[PDB]
């Protein structure tokens, strides 16, 4: 019996997320984020964009 | 053939003399806020002390 997942990473809104635990928001400081998997690290700040 | 009279032209003539100065850093630019990058990078490091 064979089954083939197919999908794609870190270009689109996400459904299906990993088993991890969320964490509090921490802005204005040079935090390691992870954005629905997209990891990396800098700092938050609010804006407006469409 | 003599001048019996004469003209006294202002000629403008413009010369750049310097340039803008710049300044580049490699961690930053190639590496740009991860460690895990930059670990990679010391072993480069030679090319931009050049």
């Amino acid at each position: 019996r064979v089954v083939v997942l197919s999908f794609e990473l870190l270009h689109a809104p996400a459904t299906v997320c990993g088993p991890k635990k969320s964490t509090n928001l921490v802005k204005n400081k040079c935090v390691n984020f992870n954005f629905n998997g997209l990891t990396g690290t800098g700092v938050l700040t609010e804006s407006n964009k469409k | 053939a003599i001048p019996t009279n004469f003209t006294i032209s202002v000629t403008t003539e413009i010369l750049p003399v310097s340039m803008t100065k710049t300044s580049v850093d490699c961690t930053m630019y190639i590496c740009g806020d991860s460690t895990e990058c930059s670990n990679l990078l010391l072993q480069y490091g030679s090319f931009c002390t050049q």
